[PDB]
């Protein structure tokens, strides 16, 4: 059933299973048109499919043109992205194929349910979890793929970098959890912690700067207390 | 006009038929109902005094053979059996006639409200949703599972119901998800009404049997049945124009028979709500509208 507090080490077992967050596939600017008005103007977007044991991110990116002529955007939005997430399904090999699909919001169920009707074993599921997907296009490389595409694109990215080698997967998600909570909770903050140094650097291959393990642990802190002060500076505490 | 005579009446029973019901006392001297009018299907039905548990009961068509009831002490219920002897029948009949021991189908002549909720149904039709081919009537109760609700035991005892499912490949083609999910028209013109029932008539019987089992019986899967029926016709954009005004029609007269007080229990809030206020039919059923907010406005 739903993904919560109580299960959530199942993520982390060897049971394939995918992450699968639409918030980000229809994105618009609102403005103002010449008579007063106000219109919407899609710019690209993206699907965010992770899978949480190996850090795989399938990012699908949504280009404006699939929006063009077609109406009630935001319904279409998530049958597109069902579309899109059977789509991969389907591409990968039998063993690669996911045991259970966890949707981050519960209005993907009847979508993904309907596209995914050959894959009757398949288990589509919804999580009370609040997860910070939303932020990944705070993440600067992912942001920039999506805006320069030019066409529909899928690009393969892992999302916890090389950090697997020396940590577990539970604390790797942990970790990309806390790291996105802090960019969407004041994302100028977060970046400034992230890059302040200049001696620590993004590898070309890599998301994420090459913290060694002391400085995560100062930079995990650091996201830490951003998130609380934030919640200090909002609910005024 | 017809009659289904009875043997005896040895336990106290609410005996049926149709929307009508009378008590009937242990040993009281009874022995059957009259005056039953011939052109319809018919319903009689039993509920004991001593366990009202199980609702049970017989649909039957009095031009299909000539039919009676006796108590079995065995099984315990009112049985309903076919008389092959048509001189037997005959003379019992009278005789019982002639000492007044039947009660009168007690229809009043201005009123339709049998005839519009059983317009569409068949004997011929509800025999292949209740399986027992020995017999010309049909048994149902409170307790029988449809062959729905048993995917999801006693194959010989369901109610085969027409499987309506709307997040199945029966009812979403392949590179149409969201068009055949969010309007059902090809699930029901093509694959239910041309496919699987060849008619509307044929879909209506089998919603209106549904109903009457549901309302009679309390049987779940029926009710069921009758609102994923409804359903699906309230969700499809295209519609034939004679439909949506018949279907208008039956659920009226299904909504203005109901009793107020099972209105709880055999009502689906989320259905007559989506079906009356949201789906493309919101304003093609004038009729069942004004009914149900007039006597049914909490449910809305
Ligand atoms: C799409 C098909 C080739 C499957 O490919 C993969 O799964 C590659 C992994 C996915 C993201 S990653 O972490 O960059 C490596
Ligand atoms: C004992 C007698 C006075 C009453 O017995 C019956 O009425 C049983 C008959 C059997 C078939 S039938 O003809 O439909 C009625």
């Amino acid at each position: 059933g739903a993904m919560n507090s109580s299960n959530y080490a199942e993520l982390f077992n060897n049971d394939i299973k995918l992450f699968v967050d639409d918030t980000n596939v229809y994105r618009v600017t609102v403005h103002k048109t010449f008579e007063g008005n106000v219109a919407t103007k899609a710019i690209n977007g993206c699907i965010f499919t992770l899978n949480p044991k190996t850090g795989h991110l399938f990012l699908k990116i949504i280009h404006t043109s699939v929006w063009a002529g077609q109406k009630r955007l935001s319904q279409l939005a998530k049958w597109k992205t069902a579309e899109e997430v059977s789509a991969l399904v389907r591409s990968l090999p039998k063993e690669e194929q996911p045991k259970q699909i966890i949707v981050t919001r519960k209005a993907m169920l009847d979508p993904l349910e309907v596209h995914m009707l050959d894959f009757p074993n398949i288990a589509i599921r919804p999580t009370e979890l609040r997860l910070p997907f939303s932020a990944a296009m705070s993440i600067d490389k992912l942001s920039d793929v999506v805006m320069k595409a030019t066409e529909p694109q899928m690009v393969l990215f892992n999302i916890y970098d090389d950090w697997l080698d020396r940590i577990s997967s539970y604390t790797a998600f942990s970790r990309l959890t806390l790291l996105l909570r802090a960019l969407k909770t004041n994302e100028e903050s977060a970046k400034m912690i992230l890059l302040s140094d200049p001696t620590i650097t993004i590898k070309s291959y890599h998301l994420w700067p090459s913290f060694t393990d002391e400085q995560w642990i100062t930079i995990e802190s650091q996201m830490r207390d951003l998130i609380l002060t934030e919640y200090g500076r909002k609910y005024n505490v | 006009m017809n009659t289904v005579p009875f043997t005896s009446a040895p336990i106290e029973v609410t005996i049926g038929i149709d929307q009508y019901s009378f008590n009937v006392k242990e040993n009281q001297p009874f022995h059957g109902i009259k005056d039953i009018p011939i052109g319809h299907v018919h319903v009689i039905h039993f509920q004991h005094a001593d366990n009202s548990s199980m609702r049970y009961g017989y649909w039957f068509d009095c031009r299909m053979g000539n039919f009676y009831i006796q108590y079995d002490p065995k099984d315990g219920l009112y049985k309903m059996m076919e008389e092959r002897d048509g001189a037997k029948f005959e003379n019992i009949v009278h005789n019982f006639k002639e000492r007044q021991m039947m009660v009168s189908y007690p229809k009043i002549d201005e009123d339709d409200t049998w005839y519009n909720l059983t317009e569409f149904v068949q004997m011929d039709k509800i025999r292949k949703i209740v399986r027992k081919d020995e017999n010309q009537f049909s048994y149902v109760d409170s307790s029988m599972t449809t062959v729905q609700e048993n995917e999801l035991s006693d194959p010989a005892h369901s109610l085969n119901y027409t499987v309506i499912n709307f997040k199945s490949r029966e009812a979403i083609r392949p590179g149409h998800e969201m068009e055949d999910f969010l309007d059902k028209s090809y699930y029901l013109n093509t694959v239910m009404l041309q496919g699987i029932f060849k008619n509307s008539s044929n879909y209506f019987g089998e919603l209106q049997f549904a109903f009457l089992n549901a309302m009679f019986f309390g049987n779940y899967g029926s009710s069921l049945q009758w609102h994923a029926m409804i359903e699906l016709i309230c969700s499809s954009a295209t519609v034939p124009k004679h439909m949506l005004d018949k279907l208008d029609e039956i659920l009226y007269y299904q909504i203005k028979t109901l009793p107020e007080q099972y209105s709880d229990i055999l009502l689906n809030e989320r259905v007559w709500n989506i079906c009356l206020y949201s789906s493309f039919q919101k304003n093609s059923l004038h009729n069942t509208e004004k009914i149900m907010e007039n006597k049914y406005p909490e449910l809305l």
